RNA sequence: CCAUAUAUAUAAUUUUAAUUAUAUAUAAUUUUAUAUUAUUUAUUAAUAUAAAGAAAGGAAUUAAGACAAAUCAUAAUGAUCC
């Protein structure tokens, strides 16, 4: 094989905590394991451009552990709702 | 009496104003034409002038403001805005 | 716009839809009536009839056509004067001693008073069955119902293919072949536009140029269709 | 401009973070600045004497007493 | 990348043009020093004067919109016709 060094062969919430623990120093573990995340609103919503409507995906969401720690997290993408949520739990967890 | 005035977008002015130096050579041409006007054409009463003039436009016959950028580097500093 | 206002012209005058399977020329009612004599050799609906000129303007109205005629005129020596330098020689962004115009152009008679005339018009539009005029027809088979050339017709070795206003009402082309007939060939390489056609054809079928003619709450879906789908995503 | 709370209680979320296990290292400044606490009362203080000169401030002299 | 200047290699200097050829490499998008002007004050810029330089030119290389084009001979497919 001819694998760059730094590069591996070819879950959400995986991301987010390892994101996280990276650029915050939060423990993934405990995000991981103990955060449960609920959608609140999901919307699109959209701008006026000079070159047609461009629309946006919206997520507002809730993370809490259920034990008094709680974060609302809003993210926004122009591709998938997906993203969106993701950002939106990434926002949550950096609120709790 | 000082007139203040309300926060403004910019502090810029229009069109500042430059130091346009005269050229020497058409003074020096406009003192020789007014010389030969009132002595006579070709008067050697201010042959020195064409000596000086033809010295000074032999190669070339004709021999920036910056107050936007201090004005709008210092305005925040010295409007005397109330404090946030 | 100038030929939709002689198009107009003629709808008004005409009431196409107010004589519907009436083929032929007959003088029309507007004791007053009148028949268009050029450059159409009908007087049913103007196949090339878009009605506001601003769909020429668009860019799904490119491809339309409209009725119009050329000729070529002479410039006289003032002409030839004007028409030098910046102003009116240059490209604004060889010559020659003639100008091409376009023009569009009708031209109606009105009939005579006369009890013979009148009820001459009543009796030729009541029990003249002139027929459902098919395509290919040279309608009466005189200048008031020959086919009008309004296309610079095709010369290809043997065969001739003209773009015509039949007297069918309808806008056909017509291919006339020099084995079908050598006389009518010889006859056809020399036609032009503007000229009307006399003579049979041996394929005669529908002109394409009408195609980009008959082509001539969504925003509550888009909302409705966002929130069901984000709503679908969970 | 609001007085501000979350530059004199980063003790009280920090300690929020660790108590919930969002956060497992304590940190090094933690120890220290709870044993120093910020002083998180922000008042306006009135004063009663002019230092420079001595002038009371906040008296009224009474009619009886002219 | 051309070109330009230079170095090495190659040529048994009669395939001679060694003043050449063509491979490889180097060079610059030049640099330094004062003086006068201005300056956002120099570790800036321009001009001039000095100093070192052979050093003074050129080409290519991406997308996005708009319109035109059937010798669109920049094609293919489709339709239609013989
Ligand atoms: S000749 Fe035919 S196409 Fe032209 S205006 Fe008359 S009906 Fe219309």
């Amino acid at each position: 094989n001819i694998l760059p060094p730094g590069v591996s062969l070819p879950s959400k919430s995986a991301d987010v905590a390892a994101g996280l623990h990276k650029q915050t120093g939060v423990d993934p573990d405990y995000i991981t394991r103990k955060l449960t995340m609920k959608p609140l609103v999901m919307k699109r919503v959209s701008n006026q451009t000079g070159k047609g409507k461009i629309a946006s995906f919206y997520a507002l969401v809730v993370v809490g552990d259920k034990n008094g720690m709680v974060g609302l997290g809003e993210g926004k993408s122009r591709e998938e709702m997906s993203k969106a949520i993701f950002k939106a739990h990434w926002d949550a967890v950096r609120n709790l | 009496p000082v007139y203040r005035l309300p926060p403004l977008p910019r502090l810029k002015v229009k069109k500042p104003i430059i130091r346009q130096e005269a050229n020497k050579c058409l003074v020096l041409m406009s003192n020789l034409l007014q010389c030969w006007s009132s002595y006579g054409h070709m008067s050697p009463k201010c042959a020195g002038l064409v000596t000086e003039l033809k010295s000074c436009t032999s190669e070339s016959a004709l021999g920036k403001s910056n107050i936007n950028y201090h004005a709008a580097r210092l305005y925040d500093r010295i409007n005397g805005k109330p404090h946030d | 716009m100038g030929f939709e206002i002689i198009a107009r012209a003629r709808q008004i005058t005409l009431r196409p839809e107010n004589f519907p399977d009436e083929f032929g020329k007959i003088p029309r009612p507007w004791n007053y009536f009148l028949k268009v004599i050029a450059p159409c050799p009908h007087q049913r609906k103007c196949p090339l009839q878009v009605g506001n000129p601003n769909f020429y303007t668009h860019k799904e109205g490119k491809d339309l056509k409209f009725c119009n005629f050329q000729k070529s005129i002479k410039r006289p020596k003032f002409s030839i004067e004007l028409k030098k330098g910046k102003l009116l020689a240059t490209s604004w962004d060889n010559g020659r001693d003639y100008e091409i115009l376009n023009y569009s152009y009708l031209i109606f008679e009105r009939s005579h008073k006369d009890e013979n005339t009148l009820k001459e018009i009543k009796k030729l539009r009541n029990e003249n069955v002139n027929g459902k005029y098919d395509i290919g027809s040279l309608g009466d088979d005189t200048q008031n119902s020959w086919p009008r050339i309004i296309n610079d017709p095709v010369k290809r070795k043997g065969h001739v293919m003209m773009d015509l206003c039949a007297p069918s009402g309808e806008l056909e082309k017509w291919t006339v072949s020099r084995s079908f007939s050598k006389q009518i060939y010889h006859d056809a390489r020399k036609s032009k536009k503007g000229d009307l056609w006399a003579s049979a054809a041996k394929t005669q079928i529908k002109g394409l140029g009408d195609l980009n003619v008959k082509k001539f709450q969504l925003k509550k879906e888009e909302r409705q269709k966002a929130r069901k789908a984000m709503e679908s995503y969970n | 401009m609001k007085i501000q709370t979350n530059a004199v209680n980063v003790l009280q979320r920090t300690s929020a973070y660790l108590k919930s296990g969002l956060l497992k290292e304590t940190p090094a400044w933690y120890n220290v600045v709870a044993s120093i606490p910020p002083s998180t009362k922000f008042t306006r203080e009135p004063r009663f004497k002019n230092p420079s000169n001595g002038h009371i401030i906040g008296k009224l002299v009474d009619v009886t007493e002219q």
